[PDB]
RNA sequence: GCUUGACUGCGAGCGUGACGGCGCGAGCAGGUGCGAAAGCAGGUCAUAGUGAUCCGGUGGUUCUGAAUGGAAGGGCCAUC
RNA sequence: UAGCGGCGAGCGAACGGGGAGCAGCCCAGAGCCUGAAUCAGUGUGUGUGUUAGUGGAAGCGUCUGGAAAGGCGCGCGAUACAGGGUGACAGCCCCGUACACAAAAAUGCACAUGCUGUGAGCUCGAUGAGUAGGGCGGGACACGUGGUAUCCUGUCUGAAUAUGGGGGGACCAUCCUCCAAGGCUAAAUACUCCUGACUGACCGAUAGUGAACCAGUACCGUGAGGGAAAGGCGAAAAGAACCCCGGCGAGGGGAGUGAAAAAGAACCUGAAACCGUGUACGUACAAGCAGUGGGAGCACGCUUAGGCGUGUGACUGCGUACCUUUUGUAUAAUGGGUCAGCGACUUAUAUUCUGUAGCAAGGUUAACCGAAUAGGGGAGCCGAAGGGAAACCGAGUCUUAACU
């Protein structure tokens, strides 16, 4: 039968156009009062993610 | 040219792999999969993204965004395809005629990829200031 | 496509069992041990074409030896003497030459001696 | 490229795209095993340890007994047990692509030319339904084993050629690459030769 | 003494991590404080004072809005 | 995919498109004219099938052999060279096969034509209430109560009824669309206990059915239930008259049959473990994985008369099996009494990469149609554009009031 894409990660990450995959950093949910605004300004824009990780994301989403 | 003197091309043919029959074969015994654990198991193996235990890389990162149903009926065309339609009249439904876009496409934009040599007309159709200026530039129009 | 295994199993065991001809009991008629009496003989074969070459140079050194101290001097005087005489006759030769002509080692060792002189 | 005729005497034209290409033998050899693969029934099976007939009961109890632990009399370790991995029914044919079967086709029969085993005629016809007739037709062109193409496949030559089994008779819309290869000559009818010019071009 | 630079948007380049991340940063734009001025200031001598994701709450933002106009819900930004 | 989801594991649509197949009607009611229609039922024609059957071509000589269908030579049939049998492999010996025919009787079907009931059509009405909807509890919908439409209803309620009502995914307005609470309806679809025919890169007696055989038997179990093993003389029984030893035995030796009896029924072939008889050599002062390297002697062959070969192996150097598991095993750790047979990385569908082939800014079709491995079918799918959460912009785009 067809693979299944793992739901959750087709959320969280996005193929871009050399076939790596963005994704938005964690740490900006709550809790932010504490976080200076540079650590917060930095985690907005979306990120590429590394090359260790991308054989898990890969695995995850067969049809990206 | 007989039947038994065919031959596949060089390369074309690979023997595939037989595991568990004898010491010269190199995959001999426990068939590449090393000494026991998990992964040497009938059925052995842990699923998609599992970690160990470590929250994963796709429950660890936050969900964004959300999915236009827009984005799904709107279809982007090349100068490549304008000549393709019937008559040198581009709109919705001489497109969907030529195959270029699906029946369900409601919206289309023209954009600068490819080129147009052939005069046209656009009807009803976005396009790109580029592909606008390759349009005219071949003769074209461009009716809103 | 089932395939029957007898005729060639059969054939694969017989090789075996004929090259285990000669060994006592089991090791020339059951192919367990037949196999591994097979293997075993091919590794001290292995072993002893090197061993071989070793064991006949003893030999032969102990015959130089004997001949060499029947004419008055040592085998390690004598090859030392040969040497510094440019004699270049090897071991096998020589203690065939101790055995079969013992005129001719002696006047080796007398080349040998004056060599040394 | 020009195709001569034998029973009426002329220069019949053809296209070298067709019948003057270069032999492909790695595109051939595809297309000719895919139908071989085509013509495989591949009906069979065998039982699974789920399917041979017996109980589920435990043969024996876990410990105790001293002998190998059994689970199931269904074990394909066993003498009557189930195969590992029984056969099912399979489909064994192949994708051919259109354009590489056409390919093949063209490859094939611009060998059969080159090889002088392409034999173009007018006409070829027996007057009656009689197997001495095309016996005596194929001896007189000095024929034996014979694929014969026409354009119309009449009755009177396809009820003759049925008893010879070195002769075989299609018509152009029934060639195959197996068949080309296997019969010693091709004989085309001038009309068989246009429409498989045609159905290739 | 006077003050709000414990600024907002960004950031060459670098450090440190398997990764998630964490850290240092001149300089650019806007607007600001102190100083006559050169200047200094994006918290505190530095290194601890912390908790991913999900689910939801609050404010902002017509980005989306299942016939259409709205709305609900969702997104995005801030925050709990 | 959209969604659902301790937003985990997983679950997973629809809209719309291409096909197969197509078929629409009746009651909730009177009247008018009439019973015409179409379905059934029950009769008889009419073909056409089924359940027995009939005919069905063409070969001889010689060689080998127990036997000819084989070899060799020369003929003949073929709308028949499918297949099976016959003393080895047969188009022409036999049974068939292609082809052409056949039914007293019963019966399927398709027509046509009688007959019983069913009653067409046309104006004029009518238009499914404890129902829709609601509250509570559950269930079903891809949708887990969620912002949750829609469906079902155990419980409590409860409309409007065409000027009316349902739906369009909370909800409202507008617009569109449909008419619930009555019912019938072929085809395309599912399956095979069973019957016929035909087919297989399916098995060939530990396989294939559990069962090739008097097998769901023997046997086991109180019972439900479990559940085997076990095929082959020969072309033909010509299955061994008769004689001899023996207990009027068993068993054997002759004779006879046969191509063969070491094909003799304990029967094709007849492996291995295992057990014997015979012969050569070694072996009763000698210590251990039993071999290996060296090596005398003896026996028997042999083509220089030479050594050479074959068997044996006194004496001597070296030398603690195999598998597994381990840091590490002669290990006194594991496993194996031996042999023979069987016994473990497969298959399907998705997906990615490599190789190879085709075509190339294109590539490729799925179902299906087609007698078609052809041909048709481009619905789709992948690719030629990205950026952004998105609207949107687009060789750019996002970020930001704006970018060095
Ligand atoms: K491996
Ligand atoms: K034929
Ligand atoms: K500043
Ligand atoms: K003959
Ligand atoms: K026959
Ligand atoms: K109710
Ligand atoms: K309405
Ligand atoms: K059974
Ligand atoms: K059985
Ligand atoms: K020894
Ligand atoms: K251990
Ligand atoms: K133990
Ligand atoms: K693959
Ligand atoms: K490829
Ligand atoms: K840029
Ligand atoms: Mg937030
Ligand atoms: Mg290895
Ligand atoms: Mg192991
Ligand atoms: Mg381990
Ligand atoms: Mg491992
Ligand atoms: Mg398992
Ligand atoms: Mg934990
Ligand atoms: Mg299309
Ligand atoms: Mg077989
Ligand atoms: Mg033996
Ligand atoms: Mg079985
Ligand atoms: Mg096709
Ligand atoms: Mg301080
Ligand atoms: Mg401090
Ligand atoms: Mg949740
Ligand atoms: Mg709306
Ligand atoms: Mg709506
Ligand atoms: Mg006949
Ligand atoms: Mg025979
Ligand atoms: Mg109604
Ligand atoms: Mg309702
Ligand atoms: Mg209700
Ligand atoms: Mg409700
Ligand atoms: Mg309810
Ligand atoms: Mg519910
Ligand atoms: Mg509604
Ligand atoms: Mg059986
Ligand atoms: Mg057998
Ligand atoms: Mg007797
Ligand atoms: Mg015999
Ligand atoms: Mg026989
Ligand atoms: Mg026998
Ligand atoms: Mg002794
Ligand atoms: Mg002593
Ligand atoms: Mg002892
Ligand atoms: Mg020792
Ligand atoms: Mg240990
Ligand atoms: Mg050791
Ligand atoms: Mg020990
Ligand atoms: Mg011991
Ligand atoms: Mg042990
Ligand atoms: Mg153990
Ligand atoms: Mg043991
Ligand atoms: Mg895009």
């Amino acid at each position: 039968p067809k693979i299944k894409t793992v739901r959750g990660a087709a959320k969280r990450f996005k193929k871009t156009g050399k076939g790596g995959f963005k994704h938005k950093h964690a740490n900006l949910r709550h809790i932010l009062t504490k976080k200076a605004t540079k650590r917060k300004r930095h985690l907005r824009p979306k990120a590429m993610v590394s090359k260790g990780d991308l054989g898990l994301v890969i695995a995850c989403l067969p049809y990206a | 040219m007989r039947l038994n003197t065919l031959s596949p091309a060089e390369g074309s043919k690979k023997a595939g792999k037989r595991l568990g029959r004898g010491i010269g074969s190199g995959l001999g015994k426990t068939g590449g999969r090393g000494h026991k654990g998990q992964k040497s198991r009938s059925g052995g193996g842990v699923r998609r993204g599992f970690e160990g235990g470590q929250m994963p890389l796709y429950r660890r990162l936050p969900k964004f965004g959300f999915t236009s149903r827009k984005a799904a009926i709107t279809a982007e065309i090349r100068l490549s395809d304008l000549a393709k339609v019937e008559g040198g009249v581009v709109d919705l439904n001489t497109l969907k005629a030529a195959n270029i876009i699906g029946i369900q496409i409601e919206f289309a934009k023209v954009i600068l990829a490819g080129e147009v040599t052939t005069p046209v007309t656009v009807r009803g159709l976005r396009v790109t200031k580029g592909a606008r200026a390759a349009i005219e530039a071949a003769g074209g129009k461009i009716e809103e | 496509a089932r395939v029957k295994r007898g005729v060639i199993a059969r054939a694969r065991h017989k090789k075996i069992l004929k090259q285990a001809k000669g060994y006592y009991g089991a090791r020339s008629r059951v192919y367990r041990v037949a196999f591994q009496a097979v293997i075993k003989a091919g590794q001290y074969a292995y072993r002893d074409r090197r061993q071989r070459k070793r064991q006949f140079r003893q030999l032969w050194i102990a015959r130089i030896n004997a001949a060499a101290r029947q004419n008055g001097i040592s085998y390690s005087k004598f090859i030392n003497g040969l040497k510094k005489a440019s004699v270049e006759i090897d071991r096998k030769i020589l203690a065939d030459i101790a055995v079969f002509d013992k005129v001719a080692f002696t006047a080796l060792v007398e080349k040998a001696k004056a060599a040394l002189a | 490229m020009e195709l001569v005729l034998k029973d009426a005497q002329s220069a019949l034209t053809v296209s070298e795209t067709t019948f003057g290409r270069d032999f492909n033998e790695a595109l051939v050899h595809q297309v000719v095993v895919a139908y071989a693969a085509g013509a495989r029934q591949g009906t069979r099976a065998q039982k699974t340890r789920a399917e041979v007939t017996g109980s589920g009961k435990k043969p024996w109890r876990q410990k105790g007994t001293g002998r190998a632990r059994s689970g199931s009399i269904k074990s394909p370790i066993w003498r009557s047990g189930g195969v590992t991995f029984a056969a099912r029914p399979q489909d064994h044919s192949q994708k051919v692509n259109k354009k590489m079967y056409r390919g093949a086709l063209k490859s094939i029969l611009s060998e059969l030319v080159r090889q002088d085993r392409l034999i173009v005629v007018e006409k070829f016809s027996v007057e009656a339904p009689k197997t001495k007739l095309l016996a005596q037709k194929l001896k007189d062109m000095a024929l034996e084993d014979v694929l014969i193409i026409t354009g119309e496949l009449d009755e009177n030559l396809f009820l003759a050629a049925r008893n010879l089994h070195k002769v075989d008779v299609r018509d152009a819309t029934g060639i195959d690459p197996v068949s080309l290869i296997a019969f010693d000559k091709v004989v085309m009818t001038a009309d068989a030769v246009k429409q498989v010019e045609e159905m290739l071009a």
